[PDB]
């Protein structure tokens, strides 16, 4: 509706009888491929993404935002643990950090 | 000759593979919409009749 | 082809040249229409040979390789449901190329989801999709995951509802 890509902003012109928009948006660049799962298993437990997917480099595992490539380390902060690993089809094995554990180790 | 529809692009699905952006692109497009025309007023009786 | 007919017809002028430039516009604005409706993405998207959709049924939708115009059952079906100086134009795009149009449309939101329409077309496996769409509309992914075999059969359950209820209307 207001022009190619992911709308961010617009500009109104003024025109001999009419208007012309300046559509600023945001286009994806320089995409790469990764290894996707649905689900993170750990300790019997099923963990998916607050606001984000799973994203694998070919060694680790890691949380990125969609529409962005930021590698974030698998923490309880950034998801959600929903059932056990079971059900989710395509659910692999990995580990999730704990930030709380150093604390009370030291 | 025949149109083509556009260029050929077959995207790489697998059940297990993403692609994610790395990277972005500001871009501004135009659109131009007309608003209004221009005001005629026409005297039908000058018009036909003078 | 009276030519005293045509004679009297030149008194009254430009009407014909009026009538002609309105018909031609109409015309034209047709074209304008279906290259707007359907035109919308440049690149033709192609679906991969193994249908793996985890679940998910697109036969009815897709192409069907057995039909000579390469319509999908649901486009045969709404094909074959649908029946003095005057000329017929015909239209710039065919009914082939709109369904090639529509394939490519169907393939791209099948493969990429939404990312095809905003710049390059992204690949990612349609439950994660569904369960983006699902994370849209508020619920949360794991609901998607758990009950994906379920999703799946009740979206292939309507989609065959669709094609009787389309079959079966007049
Ligand atoms: C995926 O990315 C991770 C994180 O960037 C890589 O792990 C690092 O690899 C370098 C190179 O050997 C090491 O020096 C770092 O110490 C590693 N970091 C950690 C936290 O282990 C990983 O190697 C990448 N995998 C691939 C296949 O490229
Ligand atoms: C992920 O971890 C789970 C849990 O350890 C693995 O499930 C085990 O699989 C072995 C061999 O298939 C069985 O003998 C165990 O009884 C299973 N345990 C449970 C709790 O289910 C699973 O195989 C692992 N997956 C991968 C790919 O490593
Ligand atoms: C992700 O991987 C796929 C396949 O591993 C890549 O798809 C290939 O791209 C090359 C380059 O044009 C083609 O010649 C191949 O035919 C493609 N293979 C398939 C199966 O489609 C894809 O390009 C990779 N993506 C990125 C960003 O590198
Ligand atoms: C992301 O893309 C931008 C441009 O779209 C890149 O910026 C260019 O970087 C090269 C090399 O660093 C320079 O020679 C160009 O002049 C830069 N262009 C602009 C407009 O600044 C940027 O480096 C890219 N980043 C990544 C991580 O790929
Ligand atoms: C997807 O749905 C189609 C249509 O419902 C399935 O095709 C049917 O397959 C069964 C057994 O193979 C046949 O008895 C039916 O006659 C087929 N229907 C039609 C309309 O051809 C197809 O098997 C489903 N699954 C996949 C993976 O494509
Ligand atoms: C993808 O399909 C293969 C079979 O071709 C299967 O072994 C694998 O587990 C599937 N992965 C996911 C995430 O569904």
């Amino acid at each position: 509706f207001c022009g190619k890509g992911y709308h961010l902003m617009s500009f109104p012109q003024s025109a001999p009888h009419g208007v012309v928009f300046l559509h600023v948006t945001y286009v994806p660049a320089q995409e790469k491929n990764f290894t996707t799962a649905p689900a993170i298993c750990h300790d019997g437990k099923a963990h998916f993404p607050r606001e984000g997917v799973f994203v694998s480099n070919g060694t680790h595992w890691f949380v990125t935002q969609r529409n962005f490539y930021e590698p974030q380390i698998i923490t309880t902060d950034n998801t959600f643990v929903s059932g056990n690993c079971d059900v989710v089809i395509g659910i692999v094995n990995n580990t999730v950090y704990d930030p709380l554990q150093p604390e009370l180790d030291s | 000759y025949t149109m083509s529809l556009g260029v050929e692009n077959s995207v790489a699905y697998s059940n297990n593979s993403i692609a994610i952006p790395t990277n972005f692109t500001i871009s501004v497009t135009t659109e131009i919409l007309p608003v209004s025309m221009t005001k005629t007023s026409v005297d039908c009786t000058m018009y036909i009749c003078g | 082809d009276s030519t005293e007919c045509s004679n009297l017809l030149l008194q009254y002028g430009s009407f014909c040249t009026q009538l002609n430039r309105a018909l031609t516009g109409i015309a034209v604005e047709q074209d304008k229409n279906t290259q707007e409706v359907f035109a919308q993405v440049k690149q033709i998207y192609k679906t991969p040979p193994i249908k793996d959709f985890g679940g998910f049924n697109f036969s009815q939708i897709l192409p069907d390789p057995s039909k000579p115009s390469k319509r999908s059952p649901i486009e045969d079906l709404l094909f074959n449901k649908v029946t003095n100086g005057l000329t017929v134009l015909p239209p710039l795009l065919t009914d082939e190329m709109i369904a090639q149009y529509t394939s490519a449309l169907l393939a791209g939101t099948i493969t990429s989801g939404w990312t095809f329409g905003a710049g390059p077309a992204l690949q990612i496996p349609f439950p994660m999709q569904m369960a983006y769409r699902f994370n849209g509309i508020g619920v949360t992914q794991n609901v998607l995951y758990e009950n994906q075999k379920l999703i799946a059969n009740q979206f292939n359950s309507a989609i065959g509802k669709i094609q009787d209820s389309l079959s079966s209307t007049p």
